[PDB]
RNA sequence: AAAGCGUGGCCUAUCGAUCCUUUAGAUCUUCGGAGUUUGAAGCUAGAGGUGUCAGAAAAGUUACCACAGGGAUUACUGGC
RNA sequence: GGGCGGAAGACAUUGUCAGGUGGGGAGUUUGGCUGGGGCGGCCAAUCUGUUAAAAGAUAACGCAGGUGUCCUAAGAUGAGC
RNA sequence: CCGACUUUGUGAAAUGA
RNA sequence: AAACUUUAAAUAGGUAGGAUGGCGCGGCUGCUUCGGUGAGCCGUGCCAUGGAAUCGGGUGCUCCAAGUGGGCCAUUUUUG
RNA sequence: UUGAAACACGGACCAAGGAGUCUGACAUGCGUGCGAGUCGACGGGUUCUGAAACCUGGGAUGCGCAAGGAAGCUGACGAGCGGGAGGCCCUCACGGGCCGCACCGCUGGCCGACCCUGAUCUUCUGUGAAGGGUUCGAGUUGGAGCACGCCUGUCGGGACCC
RNA sequence: GCGCGACCCCAGGUCAGGCGGGACUACCGCUGAGUUUAAGCAUAUAAAUAAGCGGAGGAGAAGAAACUUACAAGGAUUCCCCUAGUAACGGCGAGCGAACCGGGAGCAGCCCAGCUUGAGAAUCGGGCGGCUGUGCCGUCCGAAUUGUAGUCUGGAGAGGCGUCCUCAGCGACGGACCGGGCCCAAGUCCCCUGGAAAGGGGCGCCUGGGAGGGUGAGAGCCCCGUCCGGCCCGGACCCUGUCGCCCCACGAGGCGCCGUCAACGAGUCGGGUUGUUUGGGAAUGCAGCCCAAAUCGGGCGGUAGACUCCGUCCAAGGCUAAA
């Protein structure tokens, strides 16, 4: 980002040298969800089904119960990082199941 | 038996002298050359040396 | 223990005397290097001795960061922007190093400098004998090169001490340059209550 | 009223180190990428106690006994 | 009739945590002073008097005793007696 | 000795939610 | 009358016996006093025949360190 | 051992072997090199008897040159007295005066902890003219150290021998 | 009353092959004490050692960041120096103790699985035969579609485009390192003592050879050698040095433009708890058990936690000299 202040103590402290914005490089879209893989994992989501702590946050979530569902998540996932974005995929999970 | 307290191979078998005084002695030690007397006393034969 | 002494602290507890090493062999080893090397520059004869090149970059922590030192090879930017081809650099000599960043322009321009010098100065054999193709060099240019030996590109470490003398500015002297130093020391102590504060005028206000 | 007296008992005894826990204080410091924000460690002064009381966490037996020692030390002799 | 014949049956049982028991076993400890040591006692902290020989210091399992508390007054002070 | 998790599946009722 | 004393020895204890002393002058104080009043200090100038006997170079200052930390006898005081 | 000729232990005799060493850290004393620096110790170049020697790098490697704080952090605003070696002046000299190192004693200032304090200025929490302190520092107002060697001591190592 | 194909699995003295044991310096893995120190001792220390059980090579292990740092940042592995007897850890007691930075030694990166021949297994093996013999070719059988080969490995890459730029081998003679042999200067001149002259005395000589040994006593010169090198023989060679004939392309790579694609490793990470281990401290590694993933996603930034931002890297597959 934009250069050091230039004096040695401080917000943003250090020495001023010219900033230069990096190309990007692989490894930038590591992980970016593809079209066919995605293909891949909804498939096998379908043909395999839930795991029953799966199927438990979902029924606390058609009940409505969001901390109760992510209090399951993380003592089954094992972390806050991991239980919030699982409870999050169940919640996506459910909206576009009802849906139709 | 053995032999009290048995040598080893770690004893200081190299000494370190300071750079600048190797230079000193070697200095005093041309300094010395030049004299024709302790050159002798030394025990050189020196008596028909022309200078 | 007894008289007033610095409190002993000898680690030699555990069998010291199964792993005490000693150096003996160490003129063995400067001579059993020594003969490593002149075997690899007859070897690579006439490579330069050095090997191949590298880059000026500075030293990562407080205590060095204002000391240029030789890194491990030119990033893919530099690489790119010299000429000279990713596949190719060590090849002719120029180490490739995958995983640097080039954050500032001056370094940038500072190791195409060094590359640009050096592709002035590489001198490159065919590879076949009458065949010279591009990147080669000409017959007469190729029958006067040596082995050049020791370091053909020194690094200057430190920015040379120049101590001018210049005009001492009234709007210099005034300057309480103390009482700025404290100042900002005051802006990183209080960056944190300063922006809760901001933060509650949107939240409220 | 004042001079003054008063930093415990008329004076001589009535008591407690390190580590740990706990408490009191500044609108204090650190959590070392910068912050908000619980936790944790800090700094100064206390308490919880070591009574073997300058402060190990600790029951017996041995005639089945072993070792290094002791006449610094008993049972026999002698001596006062 | 695609079951070798029974009995128990998702309990026993295997694996890992968790609590109780565990001299069966392991490790170790089992203070000091002391007219030998053990038992006794505390002369280990510590006060007053004496010994302590008219400054101080002064020991013994010497003597006679004390202490591990009590007190919002039995602290401070002023007045009166 | 004991509890829980595990190998551990299938389905039925009675009390609790 | 060791755990009583009015009285009260002898030996032993402490201190002083000048040059590290005093007096004048003119200054400081945020102390002290009713107050130049004191207390002390500060600068300066004067004095001070060495302030009882005897004796004599000093641990005067410091560093590093050893061994020792079982005692025993005697005249006198003295506890069991 | 307080006490050995001891009725205390060891000792028949001879020959040879036989017991405070070597290493890492530190300390005082001394010698030597240089001296606000000093170390060339890991490497490199050289080396025609050489595991030696000699050269090189350091512009920040260690120690030292700056300390106080637990940490954020701050970091020495320039010294006087008493006594004193020795030098110099006056006197015919006795005696006096001046300059007075080291060292001892004394009283202070400056930096930091902790407390105290607030004219001004600024980016409003920072600066800090002035004034401080029965407190604290392994400080400062003295640059004295770095390297090697040796003896004694300490400690760990088998660690004086059994 | 059958002939079958596959799958699993048999027995084969079937064709051809690979394995066990040994030595201990150093290297890899598991296991694992106590005397001692702590002036007792019980955690600690001894020690992540000795012993025990296994595995290799000439080195082994490690190795191309799911890294450190907070810098102006660096850039695989390993070892030396300093970091440092320091941060830390510890009946915070005795004690114990690394790392980043920097300086040096040496330096080298690579290859797979995946979506990607489907007009076509282009791949591999074994038997047999031929030759130019570490292989290559012709033919048969078989493996393999539960995927051999080819492209690709995140630095990318797949495509489309482009003036353009880059590609093949075989001889010959050597040089270099390795081993072995043959040869290579000069008094045995005169006198004495002596068993013996290698000793004394005289006269001479070599020396790029006075290292050393032998020989009847202190031998440069009697002998072997030593200095200088010379001559011949034989290996491995695949390192490079110069000459000759053969001339490298429509395939691959590079460079540039594009914007659409852009797949990356699962009972694996991560979490809890338990034991051990560590300097690693609300837990450094490792292991068991249970929990159990993700793709605007995952791991780290040395104090447990929620959120906002930042820096950083991309694991769970493999190989790799030198120091
Ligand atoms: C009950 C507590 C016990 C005691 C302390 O915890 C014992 C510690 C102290 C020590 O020396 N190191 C240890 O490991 C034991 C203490 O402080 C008292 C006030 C009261
Ligand atoms: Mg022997
Ligand atoms: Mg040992
Ligand atoms: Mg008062
Ligand atoms: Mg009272
Ligand atoms: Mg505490
Ligand atoms: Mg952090
Ligand atoms: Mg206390
Ligand atoms: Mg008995
Ligand atoms: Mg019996
Ligand atoms: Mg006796
Ligand atoms: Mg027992
Ligand atoms: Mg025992
Ligand atoms: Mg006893
Ligand atoms: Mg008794
Ligand atoms: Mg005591
Ligand atoms: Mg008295
Ligand atoms: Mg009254
Ligand atoms: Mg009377
Ligand atoms: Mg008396
Ligand atoms: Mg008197
Ligand atoms: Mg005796
Ligand atoms: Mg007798
Ligand atoms: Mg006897
Ligand atoms: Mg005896
Ligand atoms: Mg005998
Ligand atoms: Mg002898
Ligand atoms: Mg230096
Ligand atoms: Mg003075
Ligand atoms: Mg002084
Ligand atoms: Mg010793
Ligand atoms: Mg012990
Ligand atoms: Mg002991
Ligand atoms: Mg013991
Ligand atoms: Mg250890
Ligand atoms: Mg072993
Ligand atoms: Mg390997
Ligand atoms: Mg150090
Ligand atoms: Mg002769
Ligand atoms: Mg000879
Ligand atoms: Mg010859
Ligand atoms: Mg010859
Ligand atoms: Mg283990
Ligand atoms: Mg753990
Ligand atoms: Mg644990
Ligand atoms: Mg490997």
């Amino acid at each position: 980002s934009q250069p050091k202040s230039g004096l040695f103590v401080g917000i943003n402290k250090g020495h001023v040298v010219t900033k230069r914005e990096l190309p990007p490089r692989p490894s930038d879209r590591k992980g970016k969800g593809t079209k066919r893989v995605h293909f891949v994992r909804n498939l096998i989501r379908e043909v395999a089904g839930f795991a029953p702590y799966e199927k438990r946050i979902t029924e606390l979530l058609k009940v409505g119960k969001d901390k109760r569902a992510l209090k399951v998540a993380k003592r089954k996932l094992g972390t806050h990082k991991r239980a919030k974005k699982k409870r999050e995929e169940m919640s996506s999970v459910l909206r576009k199941m009802r849906s139709a | 038996g053995r032999m009290f307290a048995p040598t080893r191979i770690w004893r200081k078998w190299h000494r370190r002298v300071n750079v600048r005084l190797r230079r000193v002695a070697v200095a005093s030690a041309l300094a010395a050359t030049a004299v024709p007397a302790i050159v002798t006393a030394r025990g050189h034969r020196i008596e028909s040396v022309p200078e | 223990v007894k008289h007033n002494n610095v409190i002993p602290n000898g680690h030699f507890k555990k069998h010291w005397q199964n792993y005490v090493k000693t150096w003996f062999n160490q003129p063995a080893r400067k001579q059993r290097r020594r003969i490593a090397r002149q075997k690899k520059a007859v070897k690579i004869f006439p490579r330069p001795t050095s090997g191949p090149l590298r880059p000026i970059v500075q030293c990562q922590t407080r205590k060095y960061n204002m000391k240029a030192r030789a890194g491990r090879g030119f990033t893919l930017e530099e690489l790119k922007s010299a000429g000279i081809p990713k596949k190719l650099a060590p090849t002719i000599g120029i180490s490739v190093d995958h995983r640097r960043k080039n954050r500032s322009l001056e370094g940038m321009q500072s190791n195409i400098q060094r590359l640009k010098t050096y592709k002035a100065k590489l001198v490159i054999f065919p590879r076949r004998a009458r065949k010279v193709k591009a990147g080669d060099s000409t017959p007469e240019e190729l029958a006067n090169a040596t082995q050049v030996q020791g370091d053909y590109m020194p690094i200057a470490r430190g920015e040379k001490r120049s101590v001018e003398v210049v005009k001492v500015t009234e709007e210099m002297k005034e300057f309480k340059a103390y009482g700025k130093l404290r100042v900002e020391r005051m802006n990183q102590r209080q960056l944190g209550a300063r922006q809760k504060k901001a933060a509650e005028a949107e939240k409220e206000e």
